[PDB]
């Protein structure tokens, strides 16, 4: 008499995603040798990081 | 500057079946898939530029075959944008034989976009200026640099261009070639170099020339390219062992082709 | 050529043997899936 | 063997039909909406397959 | 100093956030796994597929996911499902006896957990006692097997069928 | 012949299939474009691709 | 002939029916509503046929 099913659960849980390489930091804008004035405050674009 | 090529020397040929790529990034192996893409039909009509030194102007229409055959690099790069008036976006691709050069921001583009050479002694020569191919550049939301496409008998370069949802897809293949008759007789799919999240509405193109200056001089050349337009269409495509396109029926080519699509296979028995 | 063939593994007959070649069996994954 | 491999096959390819749903796989159903609103979508995917 | 971020989320593709992480990759073991954002649950195998360059998935003529190349080694692995089946009970009638033997019906006995431990074509045989016997089937279990009520006490036991008593005119 | 009061036309399965002209007063059938399966006959492709 | 005629016009006859929809004419489910409701209107519809 076919009574039941099975199931083998799944133990734990895996998450993978390629290398951290590609970081544009903000060490360029924080260590910067001087900074600038506030009438020509310095501004930086940030994309693709 | 802006010195013309005022020259076409248009042509018409038969595209046979060239412009396959490979749709995903999914590994198939002995199928025969169905894939309702973007595609180059076959045996459409492809137009065949020679360019000597006007109307560089050309739509994009959901997209682009383009093909050259040129031993060297004549050929470099690509203008790409809704409207070039420096108002919104424009994608300009350029090549330097080292390295590739993506950028977006609005530019001039002089009418005659092309790039010029002109031996120097100022560092040392040969810095192949852009002054002119597009004048200013400001707002540049995205830049980019690769090892250079068009690397490298007869060797034909071909070139998928597509834009869906804000991201530019680049396909691209080489196949060197000895018969040399134009577009070969054969299959050779496209793998997917590139992609650019770069979000902008292109809709016109343009192509980009080299023109060494004598000693303007900028001695004369003549550059053979193809250009195709991509539709709506079923293909049929079969991954061999390794997971590479190496055969593709049309659906609507013709009623055999949709026989085949509809016994899903390349061989057909006798019957109705 | 309908006798049981002992030289081979399976003690089927010749023509049992070709049709058994003639025919490619699809669900019969049981023991190992 | 082969109208029965086919009814098989007709089978699994029916589980990816949304049956008119805001989608077909169950989990995206779930995270996206909320348990009530979700349940429909769901009730609608049970009585499709 | 003062350094003021300004955040855009215009409705062009979005390019720069946060890390995503990853965690260590367990082989031969149901796990739940995510690889770059395909989801499922599985055992992963190492697997001689060779993917093209630009390939991340396997994909099976039923379009399920076989394979994947994981994001940070690039290496193939295999995704098996994890090994449900059916379960089944044998018994002799319980105007015999209350004892019974369980069948899980097409699945290896190594990973049973969920005393007389067969392994049949049909599945695991649990609780029944193979012997090198043929008899008449009693109770028929799958690929050539049978189960019957035996006494030499009274057991389960597990044999291939006989088909008939041979005869040579 | 439509009895002068009448203006459609209908099959045993409920469908129009006349219909009087407000105008001349005429009676035109209707009759349903027209369609059908297509098959494609070939031999085999080992033989032709005719 | 007569089984076969039977079913076929049993057939026909389950066109003009409304199956929950509150129109049996899918132009009129178009033409006088909105996406949002015509869009599952015609959904049921196609789910009846
Ligand atoms: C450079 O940046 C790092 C950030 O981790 C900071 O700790 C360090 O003090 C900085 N050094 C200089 C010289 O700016
Ligand atoms: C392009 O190449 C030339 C020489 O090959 C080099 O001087 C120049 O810096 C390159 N341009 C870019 C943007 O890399
Ligand atoms: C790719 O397919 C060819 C046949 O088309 C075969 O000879 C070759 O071995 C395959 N690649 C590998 C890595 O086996
Ligand atoms: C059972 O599993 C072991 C290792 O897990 C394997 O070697 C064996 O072949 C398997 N047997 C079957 C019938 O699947
Ligand atoms: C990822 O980083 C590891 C460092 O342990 C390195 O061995 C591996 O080659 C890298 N892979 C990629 C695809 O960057
Ligand atoms: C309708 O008008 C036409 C003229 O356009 C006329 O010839 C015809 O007799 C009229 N019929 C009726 C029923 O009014």
């Amino acid at each position: 008499y076919q009574t039941s099913n099975f199931r083998v659960q799944p133990t734990e849980s895996i998450v993978r995603f390629p290398n951290i390489t590609n970081l544009c930091p903000f060490d360029e804008v924080f260590n910067a040798t001087r900074f600038a004035s506030v009438y020509a405050w310095n501004r930086k674009r940030i994309s693709n990081c | 500057q802006c010195v013309n090529l005022i020259t076409r020397t248009q042509s018409y040929t038969n595209s046979f079946t060239r412009g396959v790529y490979y749709p995903d990034k999914v590994f198939r192996s002995s199928v025969l898939h169905s894939t309702q893409d973007l595609f180059l039909p076959f045996f459409s009509n492809v137009t065949w530029f020679h360019a000597i030194h006007d109307n560089p102007v050309l739509p994009f229409n959901d997209g682009v075959y383009f093909a050259s055959t040129e031993k060297s690099n004549i050929i470099r790069g690509w203008i790409f944008g809704t409207t070039l008036d420096s108002k919104t976006q424009s994608l300009l691709i350029v090549n330097n034989a080292t390295n590739v050069v993506i950028k977006v921001c609005e530019f001039q583009f002089c009418n005659d976009p092309f790039l010029d050479v002109y031996y120097h002694k100022n560092n040392k020569s040969w810095m192949e200026s852009e002054f002119r191919v597009y004048s200013s550049a400001n707002n540049c939301t995205f830049e980019y640099v690769s090892q250079p496409f068009l690397m490298d008998f007869k060797n034909l370069r071909e070139f998928v261009f597509k834009n869906i949802d804000g991201y530019f897809k680049i396909y691209s293949k080489h196949t060197p070639i000895n018969l040399g008759r134009d577009l070969p007789q054969g299959f050779s799919a496209l793998e997917p170099l590139v992609d650019l999240p770069i979000g902008i509405n292109i809709t016109r193109f343009q192509t980009l020339l080299a023109l060494h200056r004598s000693y303007s001089g900028w001695t004369a050349g003549a550059a053979a390219y193809y250009v195709g337009y991509l539709q709506p269409r079923t293909f049929l495509l079969k991954y061999n062992e390794n997971g590479t396109i190496t055969d593709a029926v049309d659906c609507a080519l013709d009623p055999l082709s949709e026989t085949k699509c509809t016994l899903k296979s390349f061989t057909v028995e006798k019957g109705i | 050529q309908i006798l049981p063939d002992p030289s081979k593994p399976s003690k089927r007959s010749p023509i049992e043997d070709l049709l058994f070649n003639k025919v490619t069996l699809a669900d019969a994954g049981f023991i190992k899936q | 063997v082969n109208h029965n491999a086919q009814a098989l096959n007709t089978l699994v390819k029916q589980l990816s039909s949304k049956f008119g749903a805001i989608s077909s796989v169950l989990n995206d159903i779930l995270s996206r909406l909320d348990p009530p609103e979700a349940e429909v979508q769901i009730d609608r995917l049970i009585t499709g397959r | 100093r003062v350094v003021v971020l300004s955040f855009e989320l215009l409705h062009a593709p979005a390019t720069v956030c946060g890390p995503k992480k990853s965690t260590n990759l367990v082989k031969n073991k149901c796990v739940n796994f995510n690889f770059n954002g395909l989801t499922g649950t599985g055992v992963l195998t190492e697997s001689n597929k060779k993917f093209l360059p630009f390939q991340q998935f396997g994909r099976d003529i039923a379009d399920t996911t076989d394979a994947v190349r994981d994001p940070q080694t690039l290496e193939i692995l295999d995704i098996t499902p994890c090994s449900f089946g059916g379960v089944s009970v044998i018994t002799p009638g319980t105007n015999t006896s209350n004892q019974v033997a369980v069948l899980y019906q097409g699945v290896n006995c190594t990973e049973v957990p969920v005393s007389n431990v067969f392994q049949t074509r049909a599945g695991c045989l649990i609780g029944a006692e193979y012997v090198n016997n043929s008899y008449e089937c009693d109770i028929p279990i799958g690929a050539g097997i049978c189960a019957s009520y035996q006494t030499q006490s009274q057991s389960i036991i597990a044999y291939t069928m006989s088909l008939g008593a041979e005869n040579s005119v």
